[PDB]
């Protein structure tokens, strides 16, 4: 039973190297519990969970500079790297960064994550040891060599294996009843004729949480992949997500098929056939 | 640069029922830069109102965002999501189906 | 809470 808490940086420039946009966002697992947004009028680093209200106003100071903290030294990474690799005033760059930590069920440190990327494509990014950087080409080799002459890994670990540690423990703890449940999925299939001798069989799973699920079809108890369609896990806008599965079947042999769902929530795998 | 084409889904929050309200989503993913154009459309016709949510990336460094809005879906009028970015010459036009 | 040591890539 591991949990993560993920934060997700993203600094989009300007024409003319105007002030740009930037957009943060935090998750415990997949619950987006914290937001900031350049555009937005508060300026401030607003709430988006009900258990993360409960923090002080030290803590949405803090919070506040460390963002803007971040997006400042973004903004003026963006503007040297236009220069470096000779890109159009006229143009919009993108640096986002990824990091956080994971933590097993007893709350210890199992891993931690920090990378950037420039334009879509890999930039800079911490090893699994918290201790060496793997870089990109060109410009990221400069920021390589000049984060390792730094010694910039050991504070990252730092936090990593720390800060990050102790307040995913502390928002598991808030929001235990949000955080640590699981909502199974509710789970129906239906029937859409192709022709007279097809027809597709759709099974669905509706208003589950986490977002890992699991669907695969059988033939006659064989794992059937053949004219299989599966599309991705989409967000129901409420907390839970949805998912389904769809397969090609000839006419009356529909209940030769079957739906297998495997979710967090289920004590038992689901098995569905048409009736 | 590179560049990701969206991925662009039609679907209900709850299961289409004529008559009672629900919420009308369209969950575009996999695309980058971020700059999107996104619109709801009743009978070809922008919806007003529209919200989205807080912009956010997967593990490949691709955007998503959920574009959402409160409607009550019925047998006759027609939904829609209009897409438009930088990877697309024209703007993709998605039809809602109850069934997906 | 957000990460506090702020790195300049360049
Ligand atoms: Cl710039
Ligand atoms: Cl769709
Ligand atoms: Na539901
Ligand atoms: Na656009």
């Amino acid at each position: 039973g591991s949990h993560s808490m993920r934060y997700f940086y993203t600094s989009v420039s300007r024409p003319g190297r105007g002030e740009p946009r930037f957009i943060a966002v935090g998750y415990v697992d997949d619950t987006q519990f914290v937001r900031f947004d350049s555009d937005a009028a508060s300026q401030r680093m607003e709430p988006r969970a009900p258990w993360i209200e409960q923090e002080g106003p030290e803590y949405w100071d803090q919070e506040t500079r460390n963002v803007k903290a971040q997006s400042q030294t973004d903004r003026v990474d963006l503007g040297t790297l236009r220069g470096y690799y000779n890109q159009s005033e006229d143009g919009s760059h993108t640096i986002q960064i990824m990091y956080g930590c994971d933590v097993g069920p007893d709350g210890r440190f199992l891993r931690g994550y920090r990378q950037d990327a420039y334009d879509g494509k890999d930039y800079i990014a911490l090893n699994e040891d918290l201790r060496s950087w793997t870089a990109a080409d060109m410009a990221a080799q400069i920021t390589k060599r000049k984060w390792e002459a730094a010694h910039a890994a050991e504070q990252q670990r730092a936090y990593l294996e720390g800060r990050c540690v102790e307040w995913l423990r502390r928002y598991l703890e808030n929001g235990k009843e949000t955080l640590q449940r699981t909502d199974p999925p509710k789970t129906h299939m239906t029937h859409h004729p192709i022709s007279d001798h097809e027809a597709t069989l759709r099974c669905w799973a509706l208003g589950f949480y986490p977002a890992e699920i699991t669907l695969t079809w059988q033939r006659d108890g064989e794992d059937q992949t053949q004219d299989t369609e599966l599309v991705e896990t989409r967000p129901a806008g409420d907390g839970t997500f949805q998912k389904w599965a769809a397969v090609v079947v000839p006419s009356g042999e529909e209940q030769r098929y079957t739906c297998h769902v495997q979710h967090e929530g289920l004590p038992k795998p689901l098995t569905l056939r048409w009736e | 640069m590179i560049q990701r084409t969206p991925k662009i889904q039609v679907y209900s929050r709850h299961p289409a029922e004529n008559g009672k309200s629900n919420f009308l989503n369209c969950y575009v993913s996999g695309f980058h830069p971020s700059d999107i154009e996104v619109d709801l459309l009743k009978n070809g016709e922008r919806i007003e109102k529209v919200e989205h949510s807080d912009l956010s990336f997967s593990k490949d460094w691709s955007f998503y965002l959920l574009y959402y809005t409160e409607f009550t879906p019925t047998e006759k009028d027609e939904y829609a999501c209009r897409v438009n970015h930088v990877t697309l010459s024209q703007p993709k036009i998605v039809k809602w189906d109850r069934d997906m | 809470s957000v990460l506090n040591d702020i790195l300049a890539r360049l």
